[PDB]
RNA sequence: UUGGGACCGAGUAUUGCAAUUAUUGGUCGCGCAACGAGGAAUGUCUCGUAGGCGCAGCUCAUCAAACUGUGCCGAUUACGUCC
RNA sequence: AGCACCGUGGCGCAGUGGAAGCGCGAUGGGCUCAUAACCCAUAGGACGUUGGAUCGAAACCAACCGGUGCUACCA
């Protein structure tokens, strides 16, 4: 019943979703940056990358929600 | 015979330019302090820097820039006149352009007037705008 | 210590109001002569009042007001003086050095800027800056 | 570099009831602060025009790199097409 | 436990001796009524580490280290 801060997300372009509650997540469960971004990536088969002031981004697009999860 | 190449004025190096104001200007000094060559004992003109201390010599030059009120008098021609720290003043140098300089700062630094924040802070001073120029 | 000219505070104190204009910059010379006819009424007697009454080992009671248009003489020199920024009478005290100045220049009328990150509208590019 | 000046200190006079966060002139020092023909891209022009250059009016105690108007010096190319 | 291959910019890699590059990126501009699409300018390299061969290499040889695959299964 742990607490795992909820991912919050953005619609940029109608394409890319960018999701700015990266960093903050990968340090909770006390796991690596690019690891975990791997293993996201490659289950969805998009590009994007991190970077930037560690805000995700992603080719894939979906309909805005918390389905993410 | 011998040319110059790297002459001295103030144990500070010179250039052996080809006329003499232009050479001075290295010393600061600047063309509307020089041209008083009348008064400095070479009225030369026209004239190479390599010719020093033969019979159009160096000291007469220097001794001019150091104290000129007995070569002629005026003001409205010196760096500080009326000193706020002494009466009067003459002041030709290098060497106390960058510690004249710097006590006038540190004064104003001390007991804090408006001239003296905006100068730490290394912003402007003057009349002047900000936040589209001067960009670093 | 202090010189003002190479004048400590006692030739300074002597001095007439016309031996003073004379040694002053240009400013303070061409304040005085256009003024005249008192100008300063109550900045003058209000400092005077509350130096004198001292027992000294500690500085005269403080007076406020919100002009600043008004010089700084050898004569209000060890006064404490307010000066107004438009919300806060601010502390001064006057030293020799503040002679040939204005009041207003010792009191700041801004807070001097210090930013904290800039928002949206600031890079042309467009990325929604998250959080700030 | 004697090309360019940006910044910066001191002195002085005028404008105004009030010039401090320098208002405007006017001379000394600071020039060793940039900048050596400029990427992707982009602006409007066919003859007294383009471009270069200066003056006045405007605002108005004071201050014009702006705007409005007038004059001087004065070209290159095309006078075609629908891409 | 051996064998094989690999180690180069944030990430994936090119480069058989005259020896710092490319694709994706990050950051800032430009194209567009906006977004994709697409151009341009910036910063970002102990070429795994050590020794050796060589006039001279990141490239060849050896030693060690790390990563991955294959075979090993340890009284």
């Amino acid at each position: 019943r742990n607490r795992l801060p909820e991912p919050k997300l953005e619609k940029i372009g109608k394409k890319k979703v960018i999701i700015t509650n990266f960093g903050r997540i990968c340090q909770a469960f006390n796991r690596p940056i690019q690891d975990v971004k791997d293993y996201i990536e490659k289950e969805l088969s998009v590009g994007g990358n991190l970077d930037s002031n560690d805000a995700l981004i992603l080719k894939y697009e979906i309909q805005k929600s918390t389905a993410f999860d | 015979e011998q040319f110059q190449h790297i002459v001295r004025l103030l144990n500070t190096n010179v250039e052996g330019k080809r006329k003499v104001p232009f050479a001075l200007r290295m010393v600061k000094g600047v063309g509307i302090r020089f041209a008083y060559m009348v008064c400095k004992k070479a009225g030369i003109d026209v004239e190479r820097r390599a010719g020093t201390l033969t019979a159009e010599e160096l000291e007469r030059i220097s001794e001019v820039i150091a104290d000129p009120a007995k070569f002629k008098i005026p003001d409205w021609f010196l760096n500080r006149q009326r000193d706020p720290k002494t009466g009067k003043t003459e002041h030709l140098t290098s060497a106390m352009v960058d510690t004249r300089l710097r006590e006038d700062l540190e004064r104003l630094r001390k007991n804090r007037v408006h001239r003296g924040v905006r100068h730490a802070y290394g912003l402007r001073v003057r009349g002047q705008h900000t936040c589209t120029s001067g960009r670093h | 210590k202090f010189t003002y000219r190479g004048l400590e505070i006692d030739p300074l104190l002597a001095l007439s109001e016309e031996e003073f204009k004379t040694l002053v910059h240009a400013r303070a010379r061409r304040h005085m002569n256009r003024h005249a006819n008192r100008r300063a009424p109550v900045l003058l007697k209000r400092l005077r009042e509350a130096k004198k009454d001292v027992k000294a080992g500690e500085k005269p009671r403080a007076v406020k007001t919100h002009l600043r248009d008004v010089v700084i003489t050898p004569e209000m020199v060890g006064s404490v003086v307010g000066i107004y920024n438009g919300r806060q009478f601010n502390a001064v005290e006057i030293k020799g050095e503040m002679i040939g100045h204005y009041l207003g220049e010792f009191s700041m009328t801004y807070k001097p800027v210090i930013h904290g990150r800039p928002g949206v509208g600031a890079t042309h590019s467009s990325r929604f800056i998250p959080l700030k």
